[PDB]
């Protein structure tokens, strides 16, 4: 029992910034990577980026300029921030644990709707 | 990053049939490939990793194969519990892109 739970703002207006938090339980953020994945309505999974146990980050090259991933090891929280939202940013956003070439535990996701 | 293409995009099948789903990489991923099953309103669930290893609790009716840029997921005798969408994902280098998904629906 690894727990990952995402909480986000729900509905937000275009051009605003988005902040999502992934709160983890049962494991340490220093020993695993946390990935961010989103899923547009009726579409497939799209990888956003990841933060490694050591704090290094990797991002989807297509969205790199709009994304920032950070974490607080202390609070056991991982954050996703996206600048200047488009209606196309509408999706269910998930955090997933990475250990040895697999995402073994996933959060339930939080739906974000970009509407003005 | 590398991209993955899955085929078919959708497939209809009957309980008891055997199906194969494919995932093609735009470049060599050297076997770092995982498969996930996702049900409606649920988060994705890991089925197979490093091409052929089944995750804990996954029935043996599932098997993955491949190398280079061609990977496969085979399901023997589909059970009702097997319908839903399937995604492949690679772990080559510094990206973790996903294939577009394959939807499997009961005939």
């Amino acid at each position: 029992q690894v727990q990952l739970q995402e909480s986000g703002p729900g509905l937000v207006a275009p051009s605003q910034s988005l902040s999502i938090t992934c709160t983890v339980s049962g494991f340490s953020l220093t020993g695993y990577g946390v990935n961010w994945v989103r899923q547009p309505p009726g579409k497939g999974l799209e990888w956003l980026g990841m933060i490694w146990g050591d704090g290094n980050t990797d991002y989807n090259s297509a969205l790199k300029s709009r994304l920032s991933i950070s974490k607080d090891n202390s609070k056991s929280q991982v954050f996703l921030k996206m600048n200047s939202l488009h209606t196309d940013d509408t999706a269910r956003y998930y955090c997933a644990r990475e250990r040895d070439y697999r995402l073994d535990y996933w959060g339930q996701g939080t739906t974000v709707t970009v509407s003005s | 990053d590398i991209v993955l293409t899955q085929s078919p995009a959708s497939l209809s099948a009957s309980v008891g049939e055997t199906v194969t789903i494919t995932c093609r990489a735009s470049g060599n991923i050297h076997n770092y490939l995982a498969w996930y099953q996702q049900k409606q309103g649920k988060s994705p669930q890991l089925l197979v990793y490093y091409t052929t290893t089944l995750a804990d609790g996954v029935p043996s009716r599932f098997s993955g194969s491949g190398s280079g840029t061609q990977y496969s997921l085979k399901i023997n005798s589909l059970q009702p519990d097997d319908f839903g969408s399937y995604y492949c994902q690679h772990f080559w280098s510094t990206s973790r892109t996903f294939g577009g998904g394959t939807k499997l629906e009961i005939k």
